[PDB]
């Protein structure tokens, strides 16, 4: 349980380095305000640029092989069985 | 229980990293901007939200299928060998089968 | 400088915030006290604001949600909000700006039109909700409603993003 | 029934008031309009109510309805001699649209125990109420607006009688504080070359445990020179003309006292034309612009029904 | 009585009753709200005795759904939306379905279950009127296939909107079974449209509901999934008999996109139960036997209890050798507990 803890410390450490690399690329983009005369055009044209931006990203991501071996899924399964027992009392 | 904290902060960090990467891909990738009508723009909005809903239910059903296969093999290796948690796990399965038998009789009488 | 952006710094570890923007100080304080009654799995940090642009503070976290509590019995809450949405970014309007029009239960003493805040939300692409914060039973329904928006904008659920909240809160009249 | 369906969808949508309105014309009194009747209608205190359209109303059955009303309101005072008698008087020539039904007058005039003293005055009318006429049948008579003069206990015992005979129900009328600013801008859009009163405004502060009132007076020759600098497109009163006229009145108050009155609530507008209040109290002080105000009150009275 | 001024005067009274004597127009009295709760109990028994909603009551919900928050007699307000009569789909969605979806994804899950209990009673009374509207109209000499075809896309976009409400709110709560019982109770109303209502339209749900119910941890969700898919076979093959008669006139025809989609549902569910090939097109050392009838975790409670009732002096646990003769004894124990929908599915499909 301790070695699968420190694997999840290290996998959350390397994606913390991924987001601060994305934070340093995002700070170069400056200020962009919005007026009243062209507010319907400056929010819907960029939504076409916004919905295209994760269309490549949700298709790049595979079903992720999360490395878990033993003694986490058993303890999460008993917590799942404890909430399944309360849900079948409430639906009764 | 620290493993729920590790999985919840891992899913939160994955969601924040995915929305940061989509914000960087929105700031760095552009479209050709022309003079267009509004209804073709909202038609592209509804077609893109149908396509992004299709790939999000594809990723959700494949990730949930991998999770249920790992939980099925984890419960198979759990109930292969008799352990010390069986004395409450057998009582929990007996209470779940009695509550499910009551839900079967209630569903049959309610349907008739 | 005196600008606002939702993405400059780090949020933290299971910690979100909310920027309560309004003119009334006794009405938004009871909304701020009622959000701490409904418990959750995240640390809540309620920020109270008068009018945008804010003063240059350096101890501010990453902002996940800015609500604009306008009053339907006051034009002073509307004219400060019109000066508030000039100094904003277009990345706030991807599902991170909610509106609250208080005074909707009293249709005898109202001081601005209902179609005005619809037209303010239609050209700026923001969801519009109506609630009366003078009733303590209505305020706990409102304080439940600010938490489940803040679970989306902080990214505490898998699969639902901030622009997924904008697609669910759309408003369009029937073309027939 | 299909035009009853199309009037719901304008009320179900958020749009119900046009942003560009017409300046009201000079309503000249015709020869069919009685001059001695309209002087009695002026300088009186009125309470407004809205009403659903009536059933089996005829113009020749008023003699039977006068005897049933005189036998009932004496009896309601006995359950809790009276020399009172109601008069159903019909007025002519007030209508501008020919499809409107005829308005009439209901008084209570005391008899001569020695003209009697009028204790209560009821008035049913429909001035430019054409949007509700095609939503009713031809059996229905559409008189939405009602004005009462007198005590509220005499209103409830006669308003009981319209519930049990004509299958209707009275509701209290209320005008919003947003809609007082449009009718104040309409009263400053008038044309005058005669004796005028003072434009009186009154705001109330909602953020107090007690009441706080501000009396505010504007000279109307100073109001007319303030209006035409704002009013630049003639013939139409727009959305931006009224909201910039209220903003320069608020900025005139702001440089002296540093109190924002745009957070407050406007409750009383009294000009040279008429005086208004939010709960339905009106005092019409002009006869040349009589039906222009009363068509605007039927413009609100259909909206509280629908 | 279908007289016109007896219904317009009832419209003119009760619209003024709900407007003046409402909740938020008062000074927050609990005693007048109890009488307003007692007045709404008279309305919900009068709309059910008449079997059509009043024209005052749907006009009040046009003006109150922007003004409602989600509490303060929720159960009397969600039954007031349950008996609204049928209209067009484009008129309901700016006035009801936009203001419902602003409160559906944001309130609690007891509100999320009470919307789908209200919409399954809305799917009762709308399909009850459309089942007998064909019978009581011999007047129009024109064919009614444009009017039934105009009523076809009004109700198929109804179920695909609530099916879009069901597969999005599953992602919000992240697979709770308490919402999943009342999604499949809403499709119990869908799957009885040709047998009980005689309406020639077969609509299907997107498969985010399907693999969340197939891979659920509950036996009763798997019984109701095998109940609806048994009803989907008897609705579609009887519509194949409707396609075979109406081929010579080319009037009542179905598209070929619902036959290839239904083949994707039937092949993928027998690969997770019977064929032992769980990887298909939607889903892409015992990975071929991780998902079976006896290897599913909801039926694993019956798999442990089968080996205890055979011999309660056990030493090893062997759940993978249940084949042949004691596999029929394992199906005899599952059929006796009340799995009647799985018994009718295995004898037909």
């Amino acid at each position: 349980v301790t070695n699968t803890e420190e694997e999840l410390i290290r996998e959350c450490e390397e994606m913390w380095k991924d987001m601060e690399e994305c934070q340093n690329k995002l700070s170069l983009i400056g200020t962009e305000t919005l007026t009243d005369s062209n507010a319907q055009l400056s929010l819907l044209i960029m939504q076409v640029k916004c919905l295209t931006a994760e269309l490549s990203q949700w298709q790049k991501k595979t079903p992720e092989t999360i490395p878990l071996t033993e003694d986490v899924l058993i303890t999460l399964g008993k917590e799942e069985f404890q909430k399944l027992r309360q849900d079948l009392e409430m639906v009764l | 229980d620290r493993m729920t904290l590790l999985l919840r902060l891992r899913a939160q960090t994955k969601q924040q990293l995915l929305e940061y990467k989509s914000m960087v891909d929105a700031s760095e990738e552009k479209t050709p901007e022309q003079i267009m009508q509004e209804k073709q723009i909202e038609a592209k909005i509804e077609d893109l939200e149908n396509e992004i809903e299709e790939v999000k239910v594809a990723f959700e059903i494949k990730k949930l299928a991998l999770d249920r296969m790992r939980l099925s093999t984890a419960l198979k290796k759990n109930l292969e060998k008799i352990s010390r948690q069986s004395s409450v796990l057998m009582d929990n399965m007996k209470h779940l089968l009695e509550l499910n038998k009551l839900i079967m009789k209630s569903q049959q009488e309610s349907w008739d | 400088m005196s600008v606002l952006r939702p993405l400059d710094k780090l949020p933290g570890l299971n910690t979100a915030t909310i920027l309560l923007v309004g003119t009334e100080d006794a009405l938004l304080q009871q909304l701020a006290d009622s959000m701490l009654k409904e418990d959750c799995a995240s640390e809540l940090k309620v920020h109270l604001a008068k009018s945008l642009p804010l003063p240059s503070s350096v101890n501010r976290p990453r902002i996940d949600l800015i609500v604009f509590v306008v009053n339907l019995h006051s034009k002073y809450s509307l004219q400060n909000t019109e000066e508030s949405l000039r100094h904003v970014d277009a990345s706030f309007f991807l599902g991170k700006v909610c509106f609250l029009a208080t005074g909707a239960g009293r249709e005898s003493h109202c001081s601005i039109h209902r179609h005005t805040v619809v037209k303010l939300a239609h050209t700026y692409q923001s969801p519009l909700l109506y609630c009366d914060l003078e009733v303590e039973g209505f305020r706990a329904t409102m304080a439940q409603r600010l938490v489940r928006v803040l679970q989306i904008c902080a990214g505490h659920v898998p699969g639902v993003s901030a622009l997924n909240l904008l697609s669910l809160l759309r408003s369009s009249e029937g073309p027939s | 029934l299909q035009k009853r369906l199309e009037s719901v969808r304008k009320q179900s949508s958020f749009i119900l008031t046009p942003p560009r309105r017409k300046i009201p014309q000079c309503s000249q009194l015709q020869e069919d309009v009685d001059p001695q009747k309209v002087a009695f209608l002026l300088h009186k205190q009125w309470t407004l109510y809205s009403l659903t359209p009536l059933y089996k109303f005829s113009y020749s059955n008023l003699k039977e309805y006068s005897r049933l009303l005189n036998a009932f309101i004496v009896a309601e005072k006995q359950k809790g001699d009276f020399n009172i008698k109601v008069i159903f008087s019909t007025l002519l020539g007030m209508k501008g649209t020919q499809r409107d039904p005829e308005a009439f007058l209901v008084q209570i005039v005391s008899k001569s125990q020695l003209e009697g003293k009028v204790l209560w005055t009821g008035w049913f009318c429909c001035v430019f109420g054409d949007s509700l006429l095609e939503t009713v049948s031809e059996d229905f008579t559409c008189l939405p607006l009602f004005l009462a003069n007198g005590a509220e206990s005499n209103t409830a015992i006669i308003g009981t009688w319209f519930q049990k005979t004509f299958d209707c129900y009275f509701s209290p009328l209320a005008i919003n504080a947003f809609n007082l600013s449009w009718m104040a801008a309409m009263w400053t859009a008038c044309k005058m070359d005669h004796y005028v009163a003072t434009t009186e405004f009154l705001w109330s502060v909602p953020c107090s445990p007690q009441s706080l009132d501000i009396s505010f007076a504007i000279h109307p020759e100073d109001a007319k020179a303030l209006w035409d600098s704002v009013h630049k497109t003639p013939g139409e009163v727009t959305q931006e003309e009224v909201d910039l006229f209220m903003d320069c009145l608020y900025s005139h108050f702001h440089r002296h006292f540093k109190i924002h009155l745009s957070a407050t609530r406007l409750v009383r507008v009294s000009t040279s034309v008429a005086s208004a209040h939010t709960d339905g109290k009106i005092k019409i002080l002009c006869h040349k612009y009589l039906i222009g105000v009363l068509a605007y009150l039927t413009e609100l009275a259909i909206f509280q029904i629908e | 009585v279908r007289d016109e001024p007896v219904l317009l005067r009832f419209y003119y009274w009760l619209s003024q009753t709900l407007q003046e004597e409402c909740i938020w127009y008062k000074v927050n009295n609990y005693e007048h709200g109890k009488e307003f709760t007692n007045f709404l109990d008279t309305i919900i028994r009068a709309e059910c005795f008449l079997q059509e909603g009043f024209y005052s009551c749907e006009a009040f919900l046009y003006k109150s759904l922007p003004l409602w928050d989600g509490l303060c007699c929720r159960s009397q307000f969600l039954q007031l939306v349950s008996w609204i009569p049928f209209s067009s789909f484009s008129e309901v969605k700016p006035l009801l379905f936009d203001h419902l979806a602003q409160l559906f994804f944001t309130s609690t899950i007891y509100f999320k279950c009470s919307v789908l209990q209200s919409l399954k009673e809305l799917l009762q009374n709308w399909l009850l009127w459309l089942s007998m509207d064909i019978h009581m109209k011999p007047v129009t000499n024109s064919p009614l296939e444009t009017t039934l075809g105009g009523s076809m896309n009004s109700v198929s976009k109804l179920i695909h909107y609530v099916g879009w409400l069901s597969t999005t709110a599953m992602r919000l709560e992240s697979n709770n079974t308490f919402l999943l019982h009342f999604i499949l109770d809403f499709y119990e109303k869908v799957c009885d449209i040709y047998i009980n209502y005689n309406l020639p339209l077969v609509v299907l749900f997107p498969p985010g509901i399907f693999y969340s119910a197939l891979l659920s941890l509950d036996t009763s969700i798997l019984n109701q999934l095998c109940f609806i898919m048994h009803r989907y076979r008897k609705n579609l093959t009887a519509a194949k008999k409707n396609e075979l008669v109406q081929k010579t006139k080319s009037e009542f025809n179905f598209s070929s996109k619902t036959y290839q989609e239904f083949n994707h549902y039937l092949t993928s569910m027998v690969g997770c139960l019977w064929t032992s090939k769980p990887f298909g097109k939607g889903i892409y050392a015992e990975y071929k036997n991780s998902l079976n009838v006896v290897h599913h975790p909801s039926f694993l409670s019956y798999a442990v209890s089968f080996l205890l009732q055979e011999s309660p002096e056990e030493r090893t646990v062997n759940v993978s050798s249940i084949r042949g003769k004691k596999w029929s004894w394992y199906l005899d124990y599952l059929f006796s507990q009340g799995l009647q929908g799985l018994k009718l599915f295995i004898r037909s499909s």
